[PDB]
């Protein structure tokens, strides 16, 4: 009811096309330190910060406008503090991370500060230990002759297993060249044992394609899982290799008649 | 402050309409956008109304606002398959610039299968793997696909395969094991 | 020059690198409609009858002090970090009313030609601080861009007593009195 | 002292006749200088110093600040009209006339607003104008005014100084009276 205005001031001058935030998963332990990183629409003189725990909505953390904060009333607590040190790329930094920190953190810029575009955001996952911490097993499997002379289609499978934690992006290449059209991957991965909390995952796809496709014996297929787990520098003294950020992959070749 | 929005899921054939209601409770509130939301990906932008409308089109796409009553709708005509995704409402004030979104909804739209052919194909194990996989496919999207009631198989839910460039649809669901009595004759489910 | 019948500024933004510190207010027809508690984010109506009910979210003015904190540091380089010219302000002191002693009244201290806007504004009885029955106004702005500031104290007018205002201000040399009595 | 640096925004709306002529301007201030600022009687953002310059011209590109700037006359200057100035251009507070000798006369008009005031010396009913000496309006600074208007005098045993105020609060003018101690 009745609210009266007033002339909102601009960010004074001197990115890409959308808003970049990279990388999509960061995971890591309880009381590490961790730093998100936000690349603007060039140009967007306010940023924002949003928090997403899944099955919810994003809910706010803090406001830029150039290079100092307008609102930064939605951070949790103080072990939350965010920074644009030149009204461009913002950086939220999380120290000594607890559980309750894991969540996806959303990044959005506005040209003066109400249209909001966000970025795809990144997802901090954060684990009691890295101790079951696995890399997926990446296996494909060819196409029935049955369903090939039935249909007159090949279906490949590619089945990726053993992981954790649960978040990896699978994709199906042919001859270089990423491809989307025919493919079909489960929206969740499913728990290889329902009743453990520190159960690995499983995950499947398809990728189908014209029977005359799959008989030219110059196509190359292959199904690529990229996962996020530890990186280089990190401490491993577990009696396996160390389960690194890495791609994992499984191939196969049209075959002729 | 609060933004309420129905329904928290929404199934909806091929073709038909689908709306989401959300209701706000601060009347200071001016900006409503909407946002659409794919699996690992961030919300993006397909519509805003601000309060001095009551009505907003573009293309199959619909918005309303009744700032008396403090409610504001989504409205999606003739949906497609791309159109399944989490939707939320949000709203902003002149002097509040920050975003106050909606539990949001979970829009799933159930594709229509042209010339349903539902069969069971097995196909060739991995020379890396020990197990055997079978394919369900080709059937209607009424089709029930129920998980296994056997700890040593596992079967996926059902999934919408691209309509490629010839115009074409089609579910399938998979399951595999290693166990050594797996016969692709079981991914039961009837008529 | 702009010739009108009334002016408003509904947008008096004021931030400064020695604090640093800002301030938020809104003016009709030069006197002050409220201001912005930037510490408590509480918007402060001077007068609830120059208050004609309108709601105004703090949070409109805080962000507008990070445009302008952000907007200060650009143009600090852009001016090859100038410093601000201390002004030297002139302090005058008046009664509201008519003066009649045994009857209440209040004093009136003047302070104009402010710049920087960093000023001290206390009154005295007969030498000693009156800490309190006082008030102030915000820092009022002018066409020159330089600031005054009104202070008040309530007062019962006696032959037994004498007042001061003691202004503060780095465009002084000393602190300055403005006498007066009954 | 300790050096300091200024920066000011003002947001202006301008009114004449009501609300049938508006105009709204933004100045960014740096001390006490005005470097740039957008007029809506201008139409676009324009350079009032050097520093100034590249400001404007990156402003003018952009088609939102453009045209937010353009619209601000409607959206802040004619709706905050309407949701309080008009309100607060009808607040009235009658003067209090006093008189009083410091050969002075003086006639302490006090506690009044709007700021326009009509204020006459009568000796006899005869107006006075050479020997009257008024100060400028004063803004006490809590929404009244006061005016002090003195007139030069030799008092004589009959006569009768008439202090006349008009004021746009008042249905009649307020006469005080004054005669010869
Ligand atoms: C104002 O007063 C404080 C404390 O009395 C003092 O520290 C400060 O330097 C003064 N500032 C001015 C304007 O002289
Ligand atoms: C004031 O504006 C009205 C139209 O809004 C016009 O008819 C009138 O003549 C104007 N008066 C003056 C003195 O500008």
């Amino acid at each position: 009811n009745p609210v009266v205005h007033f002339f909102k001031n601009i960010v004074t001058p001197r990115g890409g096309a959308g808003v970049s935030q990279t990388p999509s998963n960061k995971v890591t332990e309880k009381g590490k330190y961790v730093e998100l990183r936000c690349d603007p629409i060039s140009g967007h003189t306010a940023l924002y910060w949003y928090r997403q725990s899944l099955g919810q909505g994003p809910e706010f953390l803090i406001y830029f406008q150039g290079t100092g904060a307008a609102d930064d009333s939605g951070l949790p607590n103080d072990r939350f503090f965010a920074v644009r040190p030149e009204g461009s790329v913002s950086t939220l930094k999380i120290q000594r991370t607890e559980r309750g920190d894991s969540a996806v953190y959303l990044c959005a810029t506005s040209a003066l500060g109400d249209t909001q575009y966000f970025g795809p955001g990144t997802r901090l996952t954060v684990l009691e230990d890295l101790k079951n911490v696995f890399p997926p097993e990446v296996a494909v499997f060819e196409p029935s002759e049955a369903e090939i002379s039935h249909t007159q289609k090949a279906t490949l499978v590619c089945l990726a297993t053993g992981f954790y934690p649960d978040h990896v992006e699978l994709s199906w290449w042919v001859n270089g060249k990423e491809v989307h059209s025919g493919v079909c991957t489960d929206p969740q991965p499913l728990k290889e044992q329902p009743a453990l909390n520190d159960s690995r995952y499983s995950l499947s796809s398809r990728l189908r394609v014209s029977a005359t496709f799959w008989q030219n014996p110059r196509n190359h297929f292959r199904c690529q899982v990229q996962f996020y787990g530890l990186s280089e520098n990190d401490e491993w003294t577990q009696d396996r290799a160390k389960p690194v950020t890495q791609i994992v992959s499984a191939e196969a070749w049209g075959r002729a008649d | 402050e609060n933004v309420e929005q129905h329904p928290s899921t929404l199934s909806v054939q091929e073709g038909d309409s689908a709306v989401i209601k959300c209701t706000y409770s601060d009347s200071a509130s001016n900006y409503f956008p909407w946002y659409k939301q794919e699996l690992g990906k961030r919300p993006q932008l397909i519509i805003d109304i601000r309060s001095n409308v009551g009505e907003k089109k573009d293309q199959r796409i619909a918005v309303t606002l009744n700032k008396t009553a403090k409610h504001f709708s989504l409205h999606i005509t003739e949906t497609q398959p791309e159109d399944s995704a989490v939707y939320f409402c949000a709203a902003s004030s002149f002097g509040n610039e920050k975003l106050t979104f909606g539990t949001g909804t979970r829009l799933t739209i159930i594709p229509n299968i042209q010339n349903p052919d539902p069969a069971v194909y097995q196909l060739r194990d991995s020379k890396s793997s020990d197990k055997s996989v079978c394919l369900f496919t080709d059937f209607d999207s009424q089709t029930n696909v129920s998980q296994s009631k056997d700890s040593d198989v596992y079967i996926t839910d059902k999934c919408v395969l691209d309509m490629r460039s010839m115009d074409f649809k089609s579910n399938s669901a998979v399951a595999w094991s290693n166990k050594s009595d797996f016969a692709c004759a079981n991914a039961f489910n009837n008529s | 020059d702009i010739v009108a019948d009334h002016v408003a500024s509904c947008g008096v933004n004021l931030y400064q690198f020695y604090g640093p510190s800002g301030q938020y207010t809104h003016e009709f027809d030069g006197d002050e409609q409220f201001y912005v508690d930037l510490e408590r984010k509480e918007t402060a109506w001077r007068w609830p009858e120059f208050s004609k009910f309108g709601g105004f979210d703090p949070q409109g003015a805080l962000r507008n002090m990070a445009v302008a904190k952000h907007n200060l540091n650009i143009m600090i380089k852009r001016y090859n970090s100038t410093a601000a010219t201390n002004e030297v302000p002139e302090v005058t002191v008046f009664s509201k009313s008519p003066v009649t002693l045994g009857q209440p009244n209040t004093l009136i201290c003047l302070v104009d030609n402010i710049f920087p806007p960093v000023v001290n504004i206390t009154w005295l009885s007969n030498g000693q601080s009156v800490t309190e029955g006082v008030s102030e106004t915000s820092f009022l702005s002018k066409s020159d861009h330089s600031f005054f500031k009104i202070s008040y104290l309530t007062f019962l007018p006696s032959a037994d007593e004498i007042y001061d205002c003691k202004v503060e201000h780095w465009g002084l040399d000393q602190p300055l009195l403005k006498h007066w009595e009954p | 002292s300790p050096e300091d640096f200024v920066y000011q925004f003002k947001g202006l709306c301008y009114f004449t006749n009501g609300t049938e002529r508006v105009r709204g301007v933004t100045r960014h201030i740096y001390n006490r200088e005005e470097y740039v600022r957008f007029d809506s009687d201008v139409g676009v953002y324009r350079a009032v110093t050097p520093q100034g310059r590249p400001v404007a011209e990156y402003w003018n590109s952009q088609k939102e600040v453009l045209e937010g700037a353009r619209a601000s006359v409607d959206r802040v200057c004619r709706h905050n009209y309407e949701v309080a100035y008009r309100g607060i251009l009808q607040r009235r507070v009658e003067p209090t006339v006093t008189i009083s000798p410091s050969n002075l006369l003086i006639c302490s008009v006090t506690d009044f607003y709007p700021s326009q005031i009509k204020v006459r010396w009568f000796r006899n009913d005869q107006e006075e104008t050479a020997g009257v000496v008024s100060t400028p309006l004063i803004r006490n600074g809590d929404w009244t005014f006061q005016i002090l208007v003195m007139l030069e005098m030799t008092p004589q045993r009959g006569d009768v100084y008439t202090c006349h105020v008009e004021h746009p609060s008042l249905q009649s003018p307020i006469t005080v009276e004054w005669r010869a101690q």
